[PDB]
């Protein structure tokens, strides 16, 4: 027979396998899909990498403390530098992709948390001096998680992402980030999380690096709490696949 | 029309409707009989009222602006943006991508200014309001040849009658309206950030057609805008604070919710 | 080209309208659209789930 | 010239009407539409989807995440109440703040079921079985397990699926009950109980947390929409 | 078409239609010709002036207020009464439950009160009226962001021209508007007691828009309401008495008729 | 879809209306409806009455 | 534009007249109707019932 | 797929739900169901108060100590002050009903204890 | 008489309106029309002609 | 004689007209003539030229 | 209707599209495609406003 919490999912020369998931989540119903030619604004034949583009990238991991508020990533960051997906990029003035979401976290039985995965389309950070706008290595991380601060930013004058948990930065209640896609891990219920999402933007194609789409977000709802003994370290891991990646504007590397 | 519920009666079974699991994140979908025994009623309820085009259909005043038949500001000039009034602005960002036909109504009002003239006669006030797409030569004095709107759209209005109408087509280079950007203006990052970025719908200018007194006269003129056959994606979630800028989403930190005395306690 | 159309009426009546502009921006809004379905935000998840079985299994 | 006559209220402005105006630009040329994902055609589908409930709103709660988490621990006595709150979505501060209260803030009259779902996040090793009650309204809140009984309630076990889901059934003598706080109609008291003590292994923690989601059942409705309370500004924005 | 006599000749017999009985409380039904001799008479009158939509389909002036452009009072508020007008109240009170749309038009007229300052200008004062349902923040001040109305109806009027009009669809939570309430506002009975416990109609505001001239000027606004597709049932008494609050029936008492000299005589 | 209705006329002759709305709350008051039935409020008691009987018998 | 001619009377107000204006609110769901007992169609039907007559009115 | 150990039974407004059950238990085999006519000894129309009655009543619970001898409850005066139930035997002279009886018990995997849940006809202590 | 209302903005004058408007000169008999070469119905036709372009447009 | 015609509408909806005028003049413009031909000013030579052949041979 | 350009395939050819003379005074005619490899795109843009009626009947 089969489990339905049993899961393989095998993109490109990666293939990734939990024994516990939660059902996988598409967010809208939609399967990620190479853009129309009755959509298609540009004239110019668009590359298509294929398996090379399309393969698990495994970020840096983190530490999941008894008082971490949160921690966020902007995913087109995030895959910005890494194999040929970083460099095609680089090379072309026009970028659409889908892009998968796995979240892994493990724990003993005894151990008890629950952390939130959404993925939110054109979050907007807000600084906190009104008016400043927020500074560009404060909204986005390369190679590293950027954390939520449970307190919010100090009194200040100067560029700074306002931080604060319950706002998410987006100055939206936290409970109501339901309605964007997202998959909950309890500890006692879930190993790990699968979110799918279509590409979504108002153009058809968009420069990457000018413009992000999605921001991955995980908070603890619940702290993590355990008996004396128990392993004291918890280590979260998010593996991001691109799908469906196309190319266009064959162009000279770097942004300026 | 709303679902009418299904009558229902004891049973005992293998099976669980009210167990679910929240980490899938499926929502969980359960009626009132599955939990108790309930009675066939029937619903005439209509979802009338929730579609999102009649939510979005009513004038409201996104601005307004005062200029003066004599002295040094004898025009005002205001750029065209729905974030600067709060209702307008929250009910827009409930949508990530909107796409919708804007409906125009001008209401203008003039007050004598208190003055030292005397023996003041006033003939009737003419209002000209004059519309520029970005780069149009903006008038720098109320005198201009910009006034003269030959390329331009505008309206005349003659005090004491039904308020100015004009419908507009959906503009944007965009296919959809972005109510939020997570952007910079230029590739290299450094610059303004937001929504500003994409900020580019042209500038509003209003005048004195004619003085008809010496006596100081200062008008003010409201602008109302009214969606029409609207269309919505991504919904977001609702803003949850007071606004601080209309260039950008900046906020001071707000408290979840009011506080009750106890978790008990069923008072506010 | 005169349009009849049903009016807004209780439960338990036709209105005429003509567009006398060419610009088909200058009509009236679409209030009569009463079409929803839940299924995009609720039950997202790719493997359907029947409403009375264990959830995971 | 035909002959005409004037009706009252020639020249006047509505809010809310409904007419033909000429556009400002004759035969603009509009951008073609294209696929976006999650279109929207009626606010109750947004409601349909579960919201985080701020249970714990008390003091310096509201301030840290601890607001939505419920407090539970392993007690010497069972019949302990482990929360109480107002049946009504939009007055109550409970409810106010979250996805289906935002949306009603909106509109003067609702009507139909809620569902409450309450999720678990303790250890595995962690078992219990809590009472979760709704009571119809005319009667006093209950203010012991045996009184909550009578009110209709769901028994739920912990293990096994995590998650329960109590329907409050609509109980009203009124088609519509007003979303600001009417005496006529009152919606109800929902109250949660220990059916039995919380046990646990030893090296497992006695106590742990309970989440609680909400939302608009199908059968649910709303009219006369009305401007938000919320939302103010004392000046236009810069 | 009301019912036409018919002829009738002398006749002796057992049945007796003039005898009945009032015990039963069944209302005797006998034409004149029973009684006596009769001649065939058609009728072409017609009962079509008494009917419920025809005796209710008329404007009355429900309420009026006055606001002024200067001064601490810039605005007025009235609460949304059928009760405060005599005429409204009694034949709206000779049916129990009563079902119908409601037409209304609002006649604005301005007056100049006379005060010290001189060589005033007057631009034509625009009038806004804005409803409010119940829990919309009230205004506190007359230059509120509640005056922007964008989740709110309202109507602007300009000074010379026909007076605004807004249809209104049955509005109750009950299948049916009650005239009369036997009951108590909670479960406990202590407390008000009357109709006043189901009014949550909502409340209307009028401000003047803009300010003409230096000089105060007083406005009064007048409120009408016409039953429109009425539906009745349950029809009570004529109510006989003096009005004395619009919130209870409370009376003083009152002689049944006037008075004659003698019961034989014919004067009053 | 204009109706053609008979006016009010005296005894012993149509108007046209059409609706230019849908709110269908916004049309004319229905004058027109002369039905009554005294029934219900005379001759109320269950077993039927004749006109020439002994009223108690 | 058709042209027009304004009849004598043109913006004024009776309170006996029967027109057509624009609802407050679009598109309003009214509560569904039920059965009431005495349901009432004319004036006249009231008059029929009989009532008590005051005949000895003098004085006390 | 379905799990034989989970369960739900739903009487009147009240519904149990238990994760892990032993299979349910129909004493004789017979459900219970309303008097017959053919056998019905009284004239007069009985009244059945339907789902007021039916529904089910939580008593107060006990304590399981490592020396607890046992624990013992008379089921008709257990119900007889309860809800209308209470109120409609008080008021009547006749009531003949089924019974439906659930014993919940939660512990840690690590404690170990066997209870015997027994229902007898006609006990005399 | 036909009863009528008065939408918002009437007697307003827009530069871009399109209405039916009487001739000051009633039945004139224009001049009739006669072949011209090169006629022209869109803008974009001449655009699609080439322009020289003054590409070293520094200083004299 | 009402004339029936399409409106401006976009891609990927009748107005009617009526002339109550006999002046002719006194028409609305033919906003809606959608019809071009750039081959006087462009290729105006007497000899066909093809797209891809020696301009010059 | 603005016109739609046709997907192209890289080839070598006798054929000089590119190639022109100015004297002749035809203006060269050539789509994106000769120049470059394209993909077949449809184009819903409508010459519509730069019709000479629109753009002289303005007060
Ligand atoms: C002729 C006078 C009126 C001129 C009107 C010019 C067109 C204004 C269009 C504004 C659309 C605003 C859309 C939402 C906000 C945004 O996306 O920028
Ligand atoms: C937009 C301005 C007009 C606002 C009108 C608001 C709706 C008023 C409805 C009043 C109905 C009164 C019915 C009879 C008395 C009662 O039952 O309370």
């Amino acid at each position: 027979g089969y489990s339905d919490r049993v899961r393989s999912i095998t993109l490109g020369n990666s293939t990734i396998t939990t024994q516990e998931c939660a059902n996988v989540v598409v967010g809208y119903g939609v399967w990620p899909d190479y853009l129309k030619d009755n959509e298609a604004t540009a004239e110019d034949q668009p590359t298509q990498p294929d398996v090379a583009t399309c393969r698990f990238y495994t970020l840096d991991s983190v530490q999941w403390q008894k008082t971490s508020p949160g921690w966020w990533w902007k995913l087109p960051d995030a895959l910005s530098n890494l194999g040929l997906f970083g460099q095609n990029m680089q090379y072309h003035y026009l970028g659409r992709t889908g892009y998968t979401i796995h979240v892994q976290c493990n724990a003993s039985k005894f151990h008890q948390g629950c952390l939130l995965v959404v993925c939110v389309p054109e979050a907007e950070m807000g600084c906190a001096t009104l008016d400043n706008t927020p500074s560009s290595a404060e909204l986005l991380g390369g190679d590293a998680a950027k954390e939520f601060a449970g307190e919010p930013i100090a009194s200040g004058s100067n560029k700074l992402v306002q931080r604060v948990v319950y706002n998410a930065g987006m100055g939206i209640g936290v409970g109501n980030l339901t309605i964007f896609p997202h998959q909950w891990i309890n500890l006692r219920t879930n190993n790990s999380a699968t979110i799918v999402m279509p590409y979504t933007n108002s153009v058809p194609m968009d420069n990457m690096f000018r413009h992000n789409n999605v921001t991955l977000m995980v908070i603890p709802f619940v702290p993590l709490d355990y008996c004396p003994g128990s392993t004291t370290y918890v280590p979260i891991t998010v593996t991001i696949a691109p799908m469906n990646a196309e190319y266009n504007g064959l162009r000279l590397a770097g942004h300026q | 029309r709303v679902a009418d519920t299904v009558g229902t009666g004891p049973t005992n079974s293998e099976a669980i409707p009210a167990l679910t699991a929240a980490e899938t994140g499926h929502t969980s979908q359960v009626v009132p009989g599955d939990t108790m025994q309930t009675r066939h009623v029937k619903n005439y309820h209509s979802r009338s009222e929730s579609t999102v085009e009649n939510f979005l259909c009513r004038s409201a005043c996104v601005y307004f602006t005062e200029y003066k038949n004599s002295g040094s500001k004898r025009y005002a000039e205001w750029v065209v943006t729905t974030r600067q009034a709060a209702q307008l602005r929250r009910k827009l960002e409930f949508f990530t991508y909107i796409r919708f036909d804007l409906e125009l109504t001008f209401v203008i009002t003039s007050t004598q200014q208190p003055s030292t003239t005397q023996n003041q006669d006033a003939q009737i006030l003419t209002h000209q309001i004059m519309y520029v797409p970005p780069g149009g030569p903006v008038p720098d004095k109320v005198d201009s040849y910009v006034w003269q709107t030959s390329t331009n759209p505008s309206v005349f209005w003659t005090e004491g009658n039904a308020p100015p109408r004009m419908s507009i087509p959906f503009l944007s280079i965009g296919n959809a309206y972005s109510n939020f950007y997570d952007g910079w203006s230029d590739f290299s990052r450094d610059g303004v950030y937001g929504i500003n970025t994409l900020n580019s719908m042209g500038t509003l200018y209003a005048r004195h057609v004619n003085t008809g007194g010496t006596g100081p006269i200062k008008s003010t003129i409201r602008i109302y805008f009214k969606p029409k056959h609207v269309k919505a994606w991504i919904p977001r979630p609702p803003r949850l604070c007071q606004y601080e800028k209309a260039k950008n989403v900046n906020f001071q930190p707000s408290g979840v919710t009011t506080t009750r005395q106890s978790i008990t306690a069923m008072t506010n | 080209g005169a349009q009849v159309s049903t009016q807004k009426t209780g439960a338990h009546i036709h209105y005429t309208n003509i567009n006398y502009y060419k610009d088909a921006a200058s009509n009236s809004a679409t209030r009569q659209d009463f079409a929803q379905d839940p299924g995009k935000f609720t039950e997202p998840v790719k493997d359907i789930m029947i409403k009375s079985l264990p959830a995971l299994n | 010239g035909l002959p005409t006559m004037n009706t009252p209220g020639s020249c006047q402005f509505l809010t809310s009407d409904d007419f033909q105006s000429p556009s400002a630009m004759p035969q603009y040329d509009v951008t073609p539409e294209m696929r976006i994902p999650g279109e929207v055609k009626n606010l109750m589908e947004i409601a349909e989807v579960d919201s985080v409930v701020p249970v714990q709103n008390v003091g310096e709660k509201v301030n840290s995440m601890e607001a939505y988490q419920i407090p539970v621990r392993s007690n010497e006595g069972s019949g302990t109440q482990v929360f109480g709150f107002p049946l009504q979505p939009g007055y109550s501060s409970v409810f106010s703040r979250t996805l289906l209260g935002e949306i009603l803030n909106y509109y003067t009259h609702w009507s139909g079921s809620i569902k409450l779902t309450f999720m678990f996040c303790g250890s595995a090793m962690a078992t219990g079985k809590f009472l979760l009650a709704y009571s119809p309204l005319g009667a006093g809140a209950p203010t012991k397990r045996v009184d909550a009984m009578l009110g209709t309630h769901v028994v739920w076990d912990v293990g096994l699926q995590s998650s329960c889901v109590l329907c409050i059934p609509w109980i009203s003598q009124t088609h519509y009950r007003y979303v600001a706080s009417d005496e006529c109609t009152a919606g109800g008291f929902i109250t949660c109980w220990y059916q039995t003590n919380i046990v646990v292994p030893a090296d497992a923690q006695s106590s742990c947390y309970i989440m609680c989601f909400v939302s608009a059942c199908n059968d649910f409705s709303v009219r006369l929409l009305k401007d938000t309370p919320f939302i103010s500004q004392e000046n236009f924005f810069q």
